[PDB]
């Protein structure tokens, strides 16, 4: 119970090893005011690091970053921003951790940001943030990238539908397999020929050169 | 016989065979040993050519690296199980320092004892 008393014997009876001993013989007594604060002075920045982003005070694992600023920690802290209303965060650190799709799906559910999207994954042509933008490119239509984001996002029917119209029909068939060979041109081209946009189905049935 | 630790995957403490008994399955793993299977019979009454019912099925195999840990207390259940942790994984906190550091008034019959295998004698030679 001399947490106090054994304090300061734990500073003046070491240089490194009672610090870390009483901090964590000091655990044994639940008091972080001093446990914690020989933590820095038994270097057990990892065990301060850790307690300070857990009890909802990542401002006090902020200078705790400086040295541990990973996912368990940032992305953490964006989870509670998540939680209580700064997704702005989140869909930072999952930028940071790679959590792409979640960053496009904050784009266009949450951040309410298109055109970070439509180029983040036009840079990356990821599945599930894809899919998210081939949700949005079924809201909005951005142009070949939208193609893009329907075409690898498993989002098939909505850039063929395009396709059978719009001119975005060479990128489609491009972003399905390929879009450069006759034997492509004729089958897509046969598509429009079933399906509308007979004129350019007939230039690439030309484009086939029989 | 493997600790598997939740941060470097998989970390393995040994080979403990199951063949006990023609057992050639581990199907479960009681605290002093290995559940293993057995031939799956009916044991004929002794004396007589009558048929006792079988026992059980299960031959516990018993574990190795787990040296004073069944015929002891389960002081030693916790204490080397997680030292044996600290052995497949690596770590110390357990079997020494969780048990130091907690203000926890007793005195075991196993503080911890097969311990040396991670190279220390005297939680066998001041608890032992």
């Amino acid at each position: 119970g001399d947490l106090r008393q054994g304090r300061q014997l734990a500073m003046q009876l070491n240089s490194q090893t009672l610090f870390k001993e009483c901090a964590l013989i000091l655990e044994g007594l639940q008091q972080l005011t001093e446990a914690a604060e020989m933590y820095e002075r038994a270097g057990q920045f990892e065990r301060a690091a850790s307690i300070y982003i857990q009890t909802k005070n990542f401002a006090a694992a902020a200078p705790l970053m400086a040295r541990i600023s990973s996912s368990k920690l940032q992305l953490q802290f964006a989870k509670a921003k998540e939680a209580e209303g700064r997704w702005q965060e989140a869909a930072a650190a999952y930028e940071a951790a790679g959590d792409m799709d979640a960053v496009v799906r904050l784009c266009l559910e949450r951040l309410s940001q298109p055109q970070r999207a439509y180029a983040i994954v036009r840079k990356t042509q990821s599945v599930e943030a894809a899919n998210q933008l081939s949700r949005f490119c079924l809201q909005s239509q951005d142009f070949g990238g939208a193609v893009e984001f329907l075409l690898m996002a498993g989002q098939m029917d909505q850039a063929f539908d395009i396709a059978m119209g719009h001119n975005e029909m060479d990128t489609f068939a491009r972003i399905v397999a390929a879009s450069a060979k006759p034997v492509d041109y004729q089958r897509i081209a046969q598509y429009y020929e079933s399906r509308g946009e007979y004129d350019k189905a007939a230039d690439m049935w030309s484009k086939c050169d029989q | 016989i493997i600790f598997v630790d939740p941060d470097k995957g998989i970390l393995l403490q040994e080979y403990q065979p199951i063949h006990t008994g023609g057992a050639t399955a581990c199907i479960g793993s009681c605290a002093p040993h290995l559940l293993t299977n057995k031939k799956s019979m009916v044991q004929p009454a002794p004396g007589s050519g009558a048929f006792q019912p079988f026992t059980s099925n299960v031959s516990k195999a018993i574990m190795t690296s787990f040296q004073g840990m069944q015929d002891s207390d389960d002081k030693t259940r916790r204490a080397l199980l997680d030292f044996s942790f600290n052995l497949a994984t690596g770590n110390m906190d357990e079997a020494f320092r969780s048990v130091k550091a907690i203000k926890n008034p007793a005195v075991w019959e196993n503080m911890a004892h097969m311990c040396i295998r991670n190279k220390r004698l005297d939680v066998a030679e001041h608890c032992l």
